[PDB]
RNA sequence: UUGACCUCGGAUCAGGUAGGAGGACCCGCUGAACUUAAGCAUAUCAAUAAGCGGAGGAAAAGAAACCAACAGGGAUUGCC
RNA sequence: AAGCUCCUUCGACGAGUCGAGUAGUUUGGGAAUGCUGCUCAAAAUGGGAGGUAAAUUUCUUCUAAAGCUAAAUACCGGCCA
């Protein structure tokens, strides 16, 4: 399965543990700036789509309005507090509202949320 | 759902005049076969039989029904002289004989 | 809101009105140059949604393309071309948008909207000082303006696989041999 | 390149008829040409057939026409002999 | 499939599939007035008011292409026939 | 109500030809006395032919409705009538797409 | 008279062949043939999917038709025929499969375009009373009124409507005659060939109450819907697996 | 007579701006044939090479007229 | 100046653009996979896509023709190491 000219579209992964160390650090200048902040947002538990795989769960992108606001956290403090908030997903059925607020109060029981200024 | 006093009713009300003794046989030109196909064929999955059958059926009608129709009067046999469009283009037949001819000629190209 | 008025006339392009300022406007552009300088949009409810406003530093060259095909046809479009030829004779301007605005059998007549980046008014003024940056010049010559995203089919969906996040890319992308080091 | 008539070919029913088909193999019944009307009209194709390109309109239509009253003379002189044969 | 409570859902500002805005639909009427008609609509107003309603459904057809289309822009004329006439 | 099956004065097929002849090349029956066949199994014959005089006034002069098509129905050459000139006429000028 | 028929009886028939939007090449090969053989019938261009099936009826209404036959694709894959008579008369909805159309250079045969064909019939239309209104139906679809003048004067096919399996075989033949050895008729494939499997009769143009129902008839989606379960199973056995073999690892 | 407005012009007018180079990677246009296989032709090489235009430290894309048929997912990009 | 809450009041959303026909090219992709030229040329409980034999075209899911945006990705060129 050569009948292109694959010579010239060939690549080499020799810099694997290079990268690994440049993602690290990456990583590791996030928590400078982020000092006591988590490098990452809280993201809701979501089911996955297909038959396959819908006896799973997983991350999704961020926390819809509804149960945002069942948990007590207002929309324009969320993304402010490190919470990610998605516009775009409905909730549909009460088993995936109670498991984000459920999430979003074990948030806020292990937050330390400084003054403003 | 088999309403049959329904099906019948509903049949009443399209059916047009077929009956022989009062329509002649250039107003339908429609045979209904005596025999039933499927009794000639005894597996469906047999290409060469079911096609067989299908043929034989439809034989029947046209024999049957060149008979009618030249007791009624009606032209039969296309003269000819008489040219005019087909279903099927000349193009079309003509890649239909080209391929005849390849086949025929690869078979006896085998036994030269 | 004359604006709402002017969107449902533009919507009607054959009637009498519309078809009585059309030939005759289609003759007067007739008259003056290929590409010229016009002073006010024809259109202002048109170039006002596409992004001009009444500031220094926008302004409006309309041009008319020769029409039909090269029967190859060409992948790029009219409009496309239209907005090229007036970026060339403007070389300190830069293209926004552009509009339809006549057609007649000959020639196609459109309207190019362009933003001065040099000028102050429109580097003091956020929500136009991102075309000041180096990373926008001659946007219709790279297909970044709207007819350059409908030529290069910049959509999502299934019925896009080939050709959005780039053609030439995903093709390479799609025919290049990785070998990682633990194979 | 093999003749057609050597292998075995069905014959496709096209703009010009089939008509009535022969079994191969069989008797294919000689139709005698021996009257003068029929011998016209076939001496009237082959004339037309080698003298082949005419660059007039009116004398290429002329050479059409002696056919058709070739066939005609023809149609109508076997027509009589139909009915000679019927009647008496 | 699996058993979930199902749950009402705050009805979305996306839908256009309720009461449409009446300032569009006066805009629209007026600006038919003003703009007059395409010589294509003149046709159908021709044919509607001879009767000839097959026609225009025909002609509208040919010329915009789809069958409700031409079902709207029939229906469209035929509210400015009524209307030309309750105003005459 | 019930639909009437007629062809309407507007139809493609309103007006039918005798000729019972598809879109065939008219090259066929060029040596024949007849021109098609009609729907009855009976065939068209020819009309008659033209004077070879006429013929020459014709080619040097041509006539208004002059086509250079021939008629299937009958082998002489179709040409066009006034009503339909005029309607050449109104629509490569498109000064009355139609009357009053 | 405007019924272009020159007969003594007027047996008046117009057909409406109609296509839907998503109908495929091999679909619109198979509904140009079937067009080419009625005279009395006119094409239709795609139909919209959103639209109501009683749009049809002042559809065909516009152009004085009194059948339908309705294409109607589902996928791009799969297709449905409907038979109708257009105000109020029955209405019987197939699934159409194994598509032969024309041009396919194995057919051999050929016959006049309009030509008046001779209907083979099979005797189990005369006797299921389901079976007798979708041969009606096929008369009036496929009659050819004697008198028409789009027809031809010669009769050189035959269209054949068989019943084998709980469908219906369509096949088109010609008429070929050969001399008698010391004339006989045979016949060669022309035309299309598929199989029609009746899903429901109702009575009405394109609604109405149900007469007829298949209750065996087998969807293709519903085949395809088996194959993904079928996957989806096979990965939950595995899931399963591994389960019970760790539960057992720890044991 | 005077004065507005519109449109179009002049000026070595006051202040600016573009061209060229580079082009490894990037965005477009245009665009082959050797070669491979097959009665032939389409196909393959390749939506590649050559040619033209336009950027940056990345570019391009990008916040659904999307995926899905789910107990649902939720801008773009890249690896498996 | 700003966030919310409530409501006997309102709630504007992109046209020679979709779309139909046709020609060329392109894709694994005639429900045309996409693009371009030409002819015609729209809508507002609208429009697009999909699911569905399930009895009518019900149901699901988005909102095109205006625009901006770091990061993970590429790098035979530039400054170095």
């Amino acid at each position: 399965h050569f009948r292109k000219h694959w010579q010239r579209r060939v690549r080499c992964h020799f810099d694997q543990p290079g990268k690994k160390v440049t993602r690290r650090l990456a990583r590791r200048a996030k928590a400078a700036a982020l000092a006591p902040r988590p490098v990452d947002k809280l993201r809701p538990i979501v089911r996955c789509p297909t038959v396959k795989y819908n006896r799973r769960t997983r991350l999704g992108r961020g926390f819809t309005l509804e149960e945002l606001k069942a948990a007590g956290i207002p929309r324009l403090l969320a993304p402010t507090i490190g919470i990610a908030v998605d516009h775009r997903r409905k909730n549909l059925s009460e088993e995936s509202l109670a498991a984000n607020v459920q999430r979003l109060k074990d948030y806020k029981a292990r937050l330390i949320l400084f003054p403003r200024k | 759902i088999n309403n049959k006093e329904g099906l019948l009713t509903a049949l009443r009300r399209i059916q047009l005049d077929i009956n022989p003794k009062t329509t002649p046989f250039s107003f339908h030109q429609s045979v209904v076969a005596s025999k039933r196909t499927e009794d000639s064929i005894p597996q469906i999955e047999d290409d060469l039989q079911r096609e067989l059958a299908f043929m034989n059926q439809a034989l029947e009608a046209a024999r049957l029904g060149r008979s009618l129709l030249r007791k009624e009067g009606v032209p039969f046999t296309r003269p000819t002289d008489y040219f005019a469009e087909m279903v099927r283009t000349d193009a079309t037949m003509e890649k239909v004989k080209q391929k005849l001819i390849e086949e025929a000629t690869a078979k006896k190209a085998a036994a030269e | 809101g004359a604006l709402k008025y002017l969107e449902e006339l533009s919507k009607k392009k054959q009637s009498d009105v519309v078809r009585f300022l059309l030939r005759v406007r289609c003759w007067e552009y007739r008259q003056l140059n290929v590409i010229h300088r016009a002073s006010r949009p024809s259109r202002p409810d048109k170039a006002r949604r596409l992004g001009y406003k009444a500031k220094q530093g926008y302004v409006i060259y309309r041009v008319r393309v020769r029409r039909g095909g090269r029967q190859l046809k060409y992948q790029r479009s009219l409009r496309a071309t239209a907005e090229e030829r007036v970026g060339r004779r403007c070389s300190n301007l830069r293209v926004l948008n552009s509009y339809w605005v006549n057609q007649d059998s000959t020639y196609k007549y459109y309207e190019v909207i362009l933003v001065d980046p040099n000028h102050k008014a429109i580097r003091r003024d956020p929500r136009i000082n991102w075309i000041c940056n180096p990373v926008h010049k001659h946007r219709e010559c790279r297909g970044l303006t709207s007819t350059g995203k409908k030529s290069r089919g910049l959509n999502k969906g299934h019925r896009f696989n080939k050709t959005r996040a780039g053609r030439r890319k995903t093709w390479k992308r799609h025919n290049t041999l990785s070998l990682w080091r633990y194979r | 390149v093999y003749s057609e008539k050597e292998l075995g070919i069905p014959q496709l029913n096209t703009v010009t008829p089939v008509g009535v088909t022969k079994p191969k193999g069989k008797k294919k019944g000689k139709v005698f040409v021996d009257d003068r009307e029929s011998m016209n009209t076939i001496l009237a194709m082959v004339e037309a057939e080698k003298q082949g390109q005419i660059e007039s309109k009116i004398m290429r239509a002329r050479q059409l026409e002696e056919i058709r009253e070739a066939r005609r003379i023809e149609a109508e002189k076997k027509e009589a002999e139909r009915k000679a044969l019927l009647e008496n | 499939g699996h058993k979930t409570t199902r749950r009402v859902l705050k009805e979305r500002p996306s839908r256009r599939k309720g009461a449409q805005s009446k300032r569009t639909q006066f805009v629209r009427s007026l600006i038919r007035e003003v703009a007059g008609l395409a010589p294509y609509e003149r046709r159908v107003i021709e044919l509607l008011r001879n009767g000839k309603d097959k026609r225009a459904r025909k002609f509208s057809k040919k010329k915009l292409g789809t069958f409700g289309r031409a079902k709207r822009k029939c229906e469209e004329l035929q509210r400015i026939i009524a209307e030309s006439r309750r105003a005459h | 109500d019930e639909i009437d099956p007629v062809y309407d004065s507007d139809d493609t097929d309103y007006n039918v030809p005798v000729n019972t002849i598809g879109n065939i090349p008219l090259s066929f029956y060029d040596s024949y006395p007849h021109i098609g066949y009609d729907i009855n199994g009976k065939k068209i014959m020819r009309p008659a032919t033209g004077d070879a005089l006429q013929n020459l006034l014709d080619s040097i002069e041509v006539p208004e409705g002059w086509t250079g098509l021939t008629d299937p129905n009958t082998g002489k050459p179709l040409n066009l009538s006034r009503d339909e000139l005029e309607l050449i006429r109104k629509v490569q000028q498109g000064l009355i797409p139609d009357d009053v | 008279d405007r019924s272009n028929i020159i007969a003594e009886r007027k047996n008046k028939q117009r057909v409406l062949v109609l296509s839907s939007r998503g109908v495929t090449y091999r679909h619109r090969h198979l509904l140009n043939d079937l067009a080419s053989m009625l005279p009395h019938g006119r094409k239709d261009a795609k139909f919209d999917t959103k639209s109501r099936l009683y749009e049809l009826c002042e559809l065909a209404e516009l152009y004085n038709c009194n059948n339908v036959l309705f294409f109607e694709a589902r996928k791009g894959k799969d297709l449905y025929m409907w038979f109708s008579k257009v105000p109020n008369g029955p209405t019987v909805k197939f699934y159409a499969q194994n598509l032969h159309t024309m041009e396919e250079l194995h057919f051999q045969g050929n016959c006049l375009k309009g030509s008046r064909p001779i209907l083979s019939f099979d005797a189990a239309f005369e006797q299921e009373p389901y079976l007798k209104v979708i041969k009606e139906l096929f008369l009036h679809t496929f009659g050819v009124p004697q008198g028409h003048k789009k027809s031809k004067p010669f009769i050189d096919h035959v269209l054949s409507f068989s019943v084998a399996d709980g469908k219906i075989w369509v096949r088109n033949y010609e008429i070929r005659e050969v001399e008698k050895v010391k004339t006989d008729i045979n016949l060669i494939e022309i035309g299309p060939r598929f199989v029609l499997t009746p899903i429901i009769i109702q009575e009405g143009s394109f609604g109405g109450p149900i007469l007829y129902e298949n209750k065996r008839f087998i969807s293709p989606n519903k085949i395809r819907a088996e194959l993904r379960k079928a996957k989806a199973a096979r990965h939950h056995a595995r899931m399963e697996q591994q389960r019970d073999l760790l539960a057992r690892k720890r044991q």
